[PDB]
């Protein structure tokens, strides 16, 4: 029911895979609810929504609204809530309104229970946060993004991925002998990684610029067959 | 040109590319019409250029013995002084235009509707110029309860025009033309994402004339509000979100 | 800039040059094998662009490198790169 | 030679609409296909508003490749009935269907860089009165530019920008000498217009020339100054 | 290459208006709508 | 003097290019010391430094020991300050120790006012915690490393470079119509671009591999030349 | 993490990639 995707190393393509896999959802005929949890706010670009509109769900608690109002709906099957636009001095103090997100836990909560969202992404970012680590813990299933280069297979040996995290690789390159050296060594040594990987696709470099997913900006891409074949075996491996 | 003065003389092919088939299968053809059953024609692939219905069009043009690319040198011309001391007993039609034809009897590719797909297939399998119980395999998918018959659907990528298609009683029913039972799963896997199983929870197979037939009488009978669309197409310029509530 | 199929990138001078292709001097060792399809990187200005071609002749450190059948705005940024220069 | 002038460009109007319309001619007779499609691709490359540019061959030869190559690269492409007066003939026939404010000829060996017409047409749009720019193909460079000091810069023949009126009003381009650029020049001198030179460097494309070219130019210009007389 | 050639002359006062380099500049604005949003 | 390197988004190569940088320092005569402060702690492998080598300024401060003996001599003209290795529960609760680790800095004026290293280098996160802030501010020059796509253009004007800071870009990749869209943007939208480029080479994704710097793993490559280029405009521009 | 890297050295394009970079060497021990 919940499936938060979050980044084991920052710039792997999280909030893009996010869009892509919520519109290949939508697109099989499931309710999506996608919730943008990074504190920069970027997953709303993805969705045609203007850079000025400062709503978000985090601004609204903090102005002290109801964040319920900072919906947004793309279409009948997929809604959108993005984390709303902070100011510079937020954005320098963290630590000023990191613990004043405490009830979009219970909204989340609600919203699950509620059953009009089969499906509630939440694109996670990786600062190790309170609220970070409350939304992994009403998390069901979670989806750790790698690449496979030598940062990645580092981190993957000292870092702890949240329990249940299966291992998604992105920007897999072709002709390339490490790349090919980690992908066989990852095959015969990780055990959580997924058997689907995303080349490294044009695609995928313009649909932010086009601001639309992947899917509803180029179907006929390789990446998108590739996240909707991560959408079934999603929906096949992950519903209970 | 050498071969159309010769009588008797061996004649072997070595073929590289797949465009080369039909020419060649006709020029075989031609041979087959001209120089009498004496001649030995035989067809040596190289790297990869022959398929398993290409392999008996050529044979019935008048190839004495198509030798695979798998085979070495050495063991091709073993196989050729095999061949040594026999006729062409086998019958070799005027036309080629209906050897042709055979190679390819479906020319449709994607999604069919049910009426569609039950009558491209009893056609297909009603041809009598066809191998028996090698036209094909129909296959019958059962998706797991994760997901539904549509997304099922939406899955498949076939890339060959021979392979059809459709989706009727929470099954996933498809028909792949000129293949044979042992090489379904590598099919499949072309076909599919390769961890098939874990898309579906059982298969039906059948790879019989009589029991294709009788699985194709037996889906006619079903309700058409069972029958579904593709996904793509039903729920198919920029949307601007609409600000709503969430309740 | 030479760029292989590997990935690896080498900086070059270009000798001489024509419409049939470009010889260039490698600094550096690299066991660039003709007949290999490389990437040639040309700097206009602050902008690179980027031409395919196949290496036909190995000279030692001399390379010669042969363009594949080009598109009209590539042929006018290889004429813009080469011969409309600031000389 | 005693005071070169050393003349410099004028910036053009920071207004773009305010430019002037350039047609650029590249006259071939027997040149390979190879020569003048580097040509070709510079003069596509030139900075100037596309709208306010535009590339013309003239192959005397009525070759078919010439044509396909304008047609692929989208320059125009004419081709005459005849023969007569050579490239100052097929010059004034194409001038007939040209419908720029100023004509610029360049020949196939050279190379022009991108930064000509930006560097040339401000003494144009500047000065009304000037009819010819003079652009470089040593000794040669320097009468040239101490000519331009009592106005006696005379057509080369190539790299030159020439206002259409004056042009049209001396009845086109002098077929009468060998050397018609400087009949051209001296025509335009009579009637009261100025030419200029800029020596800015274009491309030069072709190197040394040899002194098989160094006669050809020493003795098809003598003949001309000789008639011209 | 500009640059190289103002400093082979004085050329102290004459603004380069690359014309290419606008025209792909406004396509690129025209085909990305997050370019042209943030530019304007 | 003091240069620190910090990227405007995750994984857009910071660390690699301070690697090189200082090893492309090094060679040209110049002692630099370069300082690990991300908590992630993978400045160390670029060095041939073990993984079980735990020794570090955090870690030493964290345990009470002395920052200064955790420094490690590469070469005559290198050392090393690794971060060193945090546990599961210090990684997932940084706020019980991210307000501890003030203690290097005034240590670091005190190098500065040393002498016997004539760079500092330090490995700036994005963190967005009290000590970045402060190790930023102690930072005579600030470089900003970006990438050229859609995540960082939106980035650079919704986040608030180091004042002063200079922009240096990485990964820039071949055959990019949206990436030459961009860079065409950036030339005329900042000012504060460097006029050389990193480009996308397999040296620097198999320096990491080998545990040298890409121009010690291997100096012909374009990769090693760029740095070694913003190496000499920083000499002859970050002077003072 | 889930890290299994017992028999991992039966493999000669396995021993191969980890011969190439001591980083892979170094963690596969
Ligand atoms: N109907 C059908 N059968 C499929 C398909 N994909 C695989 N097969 C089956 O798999 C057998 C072996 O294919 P292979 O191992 O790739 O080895 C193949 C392959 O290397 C080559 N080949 C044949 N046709 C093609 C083609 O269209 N493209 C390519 N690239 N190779 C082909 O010939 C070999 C032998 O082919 P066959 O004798 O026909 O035998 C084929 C065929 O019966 C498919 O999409 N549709
Ligand atoms: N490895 C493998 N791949 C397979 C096989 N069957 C189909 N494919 C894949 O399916 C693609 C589409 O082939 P097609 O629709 O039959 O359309 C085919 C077919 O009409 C024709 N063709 C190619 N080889 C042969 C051949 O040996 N015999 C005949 N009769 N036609 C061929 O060329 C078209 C283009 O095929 P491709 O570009 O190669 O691309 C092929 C290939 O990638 C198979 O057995 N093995
Ligand atoms: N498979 C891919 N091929 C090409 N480009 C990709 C691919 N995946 C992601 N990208 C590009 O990489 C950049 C980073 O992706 P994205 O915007 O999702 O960042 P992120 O991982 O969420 O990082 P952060 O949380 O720091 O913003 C984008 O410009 C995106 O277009
Ligand atoms: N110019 C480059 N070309 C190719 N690969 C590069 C380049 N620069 C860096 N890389 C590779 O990118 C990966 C990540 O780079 P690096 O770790 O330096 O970035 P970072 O911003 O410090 O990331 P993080 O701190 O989030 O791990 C490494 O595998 C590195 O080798
Ligand atoms: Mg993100
Ligand atoms: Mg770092």
């Amino acid at each position: 029911a919940v499936l938060g995707l979050q980044g084991v190393r920052g710039g792997v393509g999280t909030t893009t895979i996010t869009a892509a896999l919520a519109w290949s959802l939508q697109m099989l005929g499931e309710n999506v609810l996608v919730v943008d949890a990074c504190p920069d706010n970027l997953l709303r670009l993805s969705f045609n929504v203007d850079f000025t509109h400062r709503q978000g769900w985090a601004r609204a608690m903090l102005d002290g609204q109801d964040w319920r109002d900072a919906g947004l709906r793309y279409t009948s099957q997929l809604d959108l809530l993005p984390f709303g636009q902070l100011s510079i001095e937020e954005q320098e103090n963290p630590q000023h309104w990191q613990t004043r997100l405490s009830d979009i836990c219970s909204g989340l909560q609600q919203l699950k229970a509620s059953g009009r969202y089969q499906w509630i992404l939440i694109d996670l970012p990786r600062d190790a946060s309170q609220i970070t680590h409350q939304l992994l813990s009403l998390c069901d299933h979670s989806l750790a993004i790698v690449n496979v280069d030598a940062n990645c297979h580092i981190r993957l040996h000292q870092q702890a991925l949240p329990d249940g995290a299966h291992i998604l690789i992105n920007n897999f390159r072709i002709g390339s002998q490490v790349q090919d050296d980690i992908y066989q060594l990852w095959l015969q040594s990780q055990r959580r990684l997924l058997p689907m990987l995303i080349h490294r696709d044009e695609a995928m470099a313009e649909c932010l610029a086009a601001k639309q997913p992947v899917g509803e900006y180029r179907s006929d891409a390789l990446a998108a067959e590739e996240i909707l074949t991560l959408a079934n075996w999603c929906l096949l491996n992950y519903s209970g | 040109n050498e071969a159309r003065t010769a009588q008797a003389a061996t004649v072997v092919f070595s073929l590289q590319q797949n465009a080369q088939i039909e020419p060649l299968a006709r020029s075989i053809h031609t041979l087959r019409r001209q120089r009498g059953s004496a001649m030995k024609i035989l067809v040596r692939e190289n790297t990869a250029s022959l398929r398993a219905t290409d392999e008996r069009l050529l044979l019935a043009c008048g190839a004495n013995m198509v030798i695979p690319w798998n085979a070495p040198l050495s063991r091709c011309l073993t196989m050729i002084e095999s061949v040594q001391g026999q006729k062409f007993s086998r019958y070799v039609p005027e036309d080629i235009t209906t050897l042709l034809s055979m190679t390819q009897p479906l020319k449709l590719r994607g999604f069919q509707k049910w009426d569609v797909f039950c009558n491209a297939v009893n056609n297909m399998m009603n041809n009598p110029l066809l191998p028996a119980h090698g036209k094909g395999v129909l296959v019958a998918l059962r998706p797991v309860p994760g997901i539904r018959v549509e997304q099922a659907l939406t899955l498949c990528r076939p890339n060959r025009t021979g392979d059809i298609m459709t989706i009727g009683g929470n099954r996933l029913v498809l028909f792949l033309s000129f293949c044979r039972i042992n090489d379904l799963d590598t099919a499949l896997n072309h076909i599919f994402p390769l961890p098939t199983g874990d898309i579906f929870s059982n298969r039906m197979v059948w790879f019989e004339d009589d029991q294709i037939s009788a699985e194709l009488v037996q889906m006619r009978l079903l309700a058409p509000e069972q029958w579904g669309m593709p996904l793509p197409l039903t729920q198919s310029w920029r949307r601007i979100p609409e600000p709503m509530r969430l309740l | 800039a030479i760029a292989r199929e590997d990935g690896h990138l080498f900086s070059c001078t270009v000798q001489d040059f024509s419409d049939g292709g470009l010889g260039i001097k490698i600094n550096g060792q690299a066991q660039i094998l003709e007949g290999q399809k490389v990437n040639l990187l040309l700097k206009r200005g602050q902008q690179e662009y980027v031409f395919p071609t196949q290496v036909a002749r190995v000279m030692g450190n001399e390379v010669g490198l042969k363009l594949m059948p080009l598109t009209t705005q590539q042929h006018i940024d290889f004429v813009q790169c080469t011969f409309a220069r600031a000389d | 030679v005693v005071w070169p002038l050393n003349r410099q460009p004028v910036p053009l109007p920071k207004d773009m609409s305010l430019w002037p319309s350039v047609d650029i001619f590249v006259p071939t007779y027997n040149e390979d296909l190879n020569v003048v499609k580097n040509t070709i691709y510079a003069s596509l490359g030139i900075d100037w508003p596309k709208d306010k540019l535009n590339i013309w061959i003239l192959d005397d030869g009525g070759r078919e490749e010439f044509r396909q190559f304008a047609q692929n690269v989208g320059v125009k492409y004419i081709a005459r009935t005849t023969h007569e007066h050579a490239k100052a003939g097929n010059i004034n026939n194409a001038l007939k269907y040209a419908k720029g404010e100023f004509v610029s000829i360049f020949d196939c060996d050279h190379v022009p860089t991108r930064s000509f017409l930006q560097m040339t047409m401000g003494w144009f749009l500047k000065e009304k009165q000037l009819a010819m720019m003079q652009t470089p193909h040593l000794f040669y460079g320097l009468v040239q530019d101490g000519n331009d000091m009592w106005d006696a810069t005379f057509f080369c023949g190539s790299c030159a920008v020439i206002r259409r009126k004056p042009l049209d009003e001396i009845g086109g381009i002098a077929v009468e000498t060998v050397t018609e650029d400087a009949h051209t020049s001296l025509r335009l001198h009579r009637r009261g217009y100025t030419s200029a030179y800029m020596r800015i460097p274009q491309a030069a494309g072709l190197a040394t020339e040899s002194l098989s070219a160094h006669i050809g130019q020493r003795i098809r210009w003598a003949r001309g100054m000789v008639q011209i007389f | 290459d500009i640059v190289a050639l103002k400093q082979a002359f004085s050329l102290p006062d004459i603004d380069y208006a690359d014309i290419s380099q606008r025209e792909q500049l406004a396509a690129a604005l025209k085909r990305w709508p997050l370019l042209a949003e943030f530019a304007q």
